[PDB]
């Protein structure tokens, strides 16, 4: 809910630096990602409404234990607000922040073999709005410059002309580009009636939209009560035990 | 034959009649009072016999 | 056995999945309302020998005063309406209108954006399949009124099966000569000129005697939920304009001669309910596109 | 000789003879007026985000105030209109609407019940009969535009006679190839592409030379007196709604693809003058039925 | 509507004396009775509601051109508010009052051969209510005393016990019996319960409700006579007087 | 070929046509409401250590104060409710209660006689017909759970047709041993224990192998619109109480084990929709009767 309200590249990057990977992942099994299902939308139809599940719905789904699974969960969190279920990630990765997973080499994750075309297909980029595509391209560009695969990012953009039109105009190394960026990446925001939408993505997105006004006021006190005497998880000092399976 | 002209320009603020609006709202207070009073008498005085 | 299928029901292309939320629906309803006012203001300006009514209407629509030297295009609202029309038609359209632009344009007028408070009747006749035996010729022509021409060349009478789908409400069949039609596992009645059928009843068998060809004319009516501002006369005209203006010129898409054929064809695809709601929004957008372009040609 | 005819002109079933007096026509006129205001109020409510304009219009129409948990169906006026529409269509349909109800609803508005203020143009092409010699084949298809396909198999040229009745005012014939058409006992002119004919002239003879088939496209226009509030677009939509709603399912009746075919078929029958008067009233009622149903919908 | 509002034997009989026979007959052709029909009741169902047409509905129906049909139309008018379509009766008969047709030999109509069994069967009596049955028994009693068939009337009542229990007690020639009678014969009136503007499924119930809501509108209209406010404005002939009695009674 | 049918579905008798209008419907609603207060007055009397709450409840229900030398009967409303119930069951029963008495009793409490603001589930399984060939025995036993016993003494497998009517919403079939069932003109699937089917789909064919008998248990669910005050448990008890008291004792009528069978049997008549509305009103009257007679036995 907080990641969706960020409307600037500066605010989105600042949030990712503060947020650990734990809130990008989820601990709920969910269902299989791609599946033709019939859902009940009684506000419109007596019959069951056909739809296809995906990873863009704000609902947890099963993900494999690999770098592709971790990347998909991070992007889904940015573009949808809810991550995926990757089993037993490990303490060392969960304590790192999202941006360091995307842009730093000390995390212990190899991302040199990522295929951008396959990730977009798996994330169903076709059923994404303008804001979501921009956020996905920000994550792609950060990974591309981290591993030196800047050429592959350009090849992917050239193959997808519509994405090339709305691509972000920032260079990950430079800071002048981030300061002067003028993109609008906000998905949720204060304005809508308490009604139901037909699609799973549209219904879940509207649920975040209607709950943002209430979340703006109620989160302050309830949060502060939780970590009144709690040590911050992000970059927590430890004995640096091990990283298993990566 | 001696009809009197009636004007209410001063009574209307734009298209809103303040006095009529406030007077009608007082029936809501009376409605709450009626329900509260009836329930209290029924509780204090149960079934009545003569 | 041979299969005959209506041309307009073959391979419906996927429709766009964007600009179908409550905010985007409100923008389309706002565009229709302001486009209608633009047309009426032009008529009022001509009648009153003044430009005051038109200047007010154009300023509200385009957020800029009209200028004699500059061309009247409609401003950003015209561009947004043009782009969402492309996005509605195909899933391969860019969909490059920002959300902030849509919200600011939906706040100009107050509309509910409800696309389910009324209905309209669409006259396309769906003939999913016509099954004919050997030594018989079957041809289907037309989409608003379908003529099925049947010729028998075998020794005896042939049984020809008609499948009208499961969506259309009523089908009326009128033949050139009296003929026999009955449902499966039912006795055949006497020859009659007309038949009224429900497509949900099931496949219908038509007895074709040996001799002169038999032509059956089909007419169907289907009910689809539409907004109260829906106007079929304006929607159909706007559909032709958008095709002429190249808004539907996208790769790997189908083409239809009318909006009626487009919506019925998408209804009869696999899980067609998914596409009817988006198709109705496109129709209301085409209604606004018609009224705007007729007032402000480009 | 072989004979062919239009499918929609065959056996026009009788129409109702009830609710055709001054009071009943006034009630149907009132229903159309109040239904139109119901549609407009629903639009005014939507652009204004207030239910007040719709509630007031529904209160006039249904004589009752809308309440939640109760479905808005139009009240007693909707019930009377639906059953009256059935009675107009067929003589087998029952008459179950009391006269005191018709009088009460007619007084709700002050409108004239006269149904002959104006006219309307109807496009159905009546082909009563087409007679051809032994060695020829004739097929007639269509109602809005009739395509007559004629094939000559014999050696000599054939003469085919066309009858268009006496009701239609004009008929225009266009052929795929130029052809010859002339009235009975009249010389045949040079082959032309189009002909404009008045059906009262008489049977028309068309020469069919041996060879490729000749197809004639027929278009007709007829004028019927209708009330000034008559709108053809609304009537056709109301005709389809009534057919889909299932209130034309009466015993021993014919079914038509449009109100155009229905009114023309009744015109081309014995005592066709009296049937057309009843059908015009049913058309205005169908206009009221369409507007009322769109304003108050069901799923 | 006026006939259905009468609540006593005095008012009902007084109204029948004033009204002529032309009110009992109708000049609208209507439909035929005893026909199974499918009617539209959309407030309740989407399909068509089955029902059967009868002579007791408030809609005009075609009737037989005989004395049997004339009597059925008179009783139908009394118990339902509308009659049948029997034209060309003659102006001599149509001018006379409904009461005179029922209980006077001077009219010229011959009703001796009428049988109460089929008349009750045709004017469907298993579908009537208590008030409707009482009015029909009044008409039978008036006819029976007209042709001197009092014994036949008694035997018919003794055969049908429920009819005997609700049979009004009055002698058609005596006015004291009408005054003393305290039966309630009103089918429409001001309702103590809550009457809404909603439809009913049956043809009989829907038409009856239309008359009931119509009476409320007429009760509050300007045509109603409020005795407590304008009793001095009525003429002396039609003013309520205890000495007043029916002609010939 | 033999045919079998459910016993309770045979020859439904006509129902009464009186006491169906708005005033009579409100009388039944008032009677139910006031009779409910009678039962609850007993618990109030226990808590209050006095009979005053009961006296108040009976005075409103009977217009007369209770007496110690008289057996409490309920007065006019008890007499009116009893006679009205009799009229509902049969068209031969007299309509004795006057309208004026009904209106006076309907004015005691404020209610709306709307009998279409809720629904209920009725579990009587309708088996209109079961068609079996020669050398095959079919027996139908039961009304709430119908058990069909099937024996094939012939040489080969037999095909038996089921007809569940067009009214029931769902039917679930559970067999003693796995069996094969399919719709008409459909292929048969692998043997399964349980089938869920819609009776509207069409007649069903079940394959009966030669050997030990096959028994199929049928459970059905039907939805009928009832007033919000409907309670199935109270209605069922009222049905048994009324039958014992002889309120249904009248010539030329049928007798049913439960109200579930009565309403479903009437719904499957020639025009069953006409009788459903009356049967539901009889249900509310029976629910009032059970409460009234349990508080005031006689």
């Amino acid at each position: 809910m907080d990641v969706l309200s960020k409307g600037s590249l500066k605010e989105l990057l600042a949030h990712l630096e503060k947020t650990p990977l734990e809130e990008a992942i989820s601990y709920r099994i969910g269902t299989v990602p791609y599946q033709n299902v019939l859902i009940s939308r009684n506000e419109y139809y007596n019959q069951l409404y056909p739809d296809t599940t995906s990873l863009i719905d704000g609902v947890s789904r099963e993900g494999q234990r690999n770098v592709n699974g971790l990347i998909m969960s991070i992007i889904s969190y940015v573009v949808s607000g809810s991550g995926h279920y990757i089993p037993n990630i490990g303490f060392m990765l969960l304590r790192r922040s999202i941006l360091d997973i995307l842009t730093k080499h000390d995390t212990g994750l190899v991302t040199n073999n990522l295929n951008y075309g396959i990730i977009a297909r798996n994330l169903t980029v076709s059923k994404m709005n303008c804001e979501q595509r921009k956020r996905m391209l920000i994550c792609f560009k950060l990974l591309a410059y981290k591993d030196g695969n800047q050429n592959d990012y350009e090849i992917y953009l050239n193959q997808n002309i519509p994405l090339k039109q709305i691509a972000p105009n920032f260079i990950p190394g430079d800071m002048r580009t981030v300061i002067h960026n003028q993109d609008q990446l906000a998905i949720v925001g204060i304005p809508l009636t308490q009604s139901t939408e037909l699609s799973i993505r549209d219904d879940n997105a509207k649920s975040y939209k209607l709950g943002y006004v209430d979340w703006y006021n109620s989160n302050s006190f309830l949060r502060e009560r939780s970590e009144f005497n709690l040590i911050r998880l992000k970059d927590r000092d430890t004995k640096y035990g091990k990283l298993n399976g990566w | 034959f001696a009809l009197a002209q009636i004007n209410a320009d001063d009574e209307f603020i734009g298209a809103i009649d303040k006095e009529s609006a406030e007077y009608l709202d007082e029936y809501a207070t009376l409605a709450r009072d009626i329900s509260n009073s009836l329930t209290l008498v029924k509780a204090a005085f149960g079934p009545l016999e003569r | 056995a041979n299969r005959a299928t209506s041309a307009f029901l073959d391979n419906p292309h996927p429709v766009g999945v964007n600009y179908v939320d409550e905010g985007s629906r409100q923008f389309v309803a706002v565009a229709e309302l302001l486009a209608s006012k633009l047309i009426d203001s032009s008529r009022e300006s001509d009648e009153s020998n003044s430009d005051v009514p038109f200047v007010q209407a154009y300023s509200k629509f385009a957020d800029d005063n009209p200028r004699h030297l500059r061309v009247k295009t409609g401003g950003k609202m015209a561009n947004a309406l043009t782009n969402v029309i492309r996005s509605y038609y195909s899933i391969n359209a860019p969909a490059i209108v920002p959300q902030v632009e849509i919200d600011r344009l939906a706040s100009k007028a107050t509309v509910s954006g409800d696309m389910y408070n009324s209905y309209a009747i669409f006259n396309s006749v769906p003939i999913v399949e016509v099954l004919s035996p050997a030594r018989t010729t079957v041809s289907i022509v037309g989409s608003d009124r379908a003529d099925v021409t049947m010729l028998n060349t075998g020794a005896g009478a042939a049984n020809i099966t008609f499948n009208f789908g499961q969506i259309a409400e009523t089908v009326i069949l009128k033949g050139s000569v009296p003929f026999q039609l009955a449902r499966l596992n039912q006795p055949m009645p006497a020859a009659r000129f007309t038949y009224k059928l429900r497509p949900l009843d099931g496949p219908f068998i038509v007895v074709l005697p040996v001799g002169n060809p038999l032509v059956i004319s089909a007419t169907a009516a289907t009910r689809i939920q539409v907004p109260l501002a829906f106007n079929k006369a304006l929607v159909e005209s706007g559909f032709q304009t958008a095709m002429n203006d190249g808004l539907f010129d996208i790769q790997n898409v189908n083409y239809y001669s009318s909006f009626d054929e487009f919506i019925i064809s998408q209804y009869h695809a696999q899980d067609g309910i998914n596409r009817v709601s988006t198709c109705v929004i496109l129709g209301l957008a085409l209604q606004a596109y018609d009224q705007m372009r007729r007032a402000l040609p480009v």
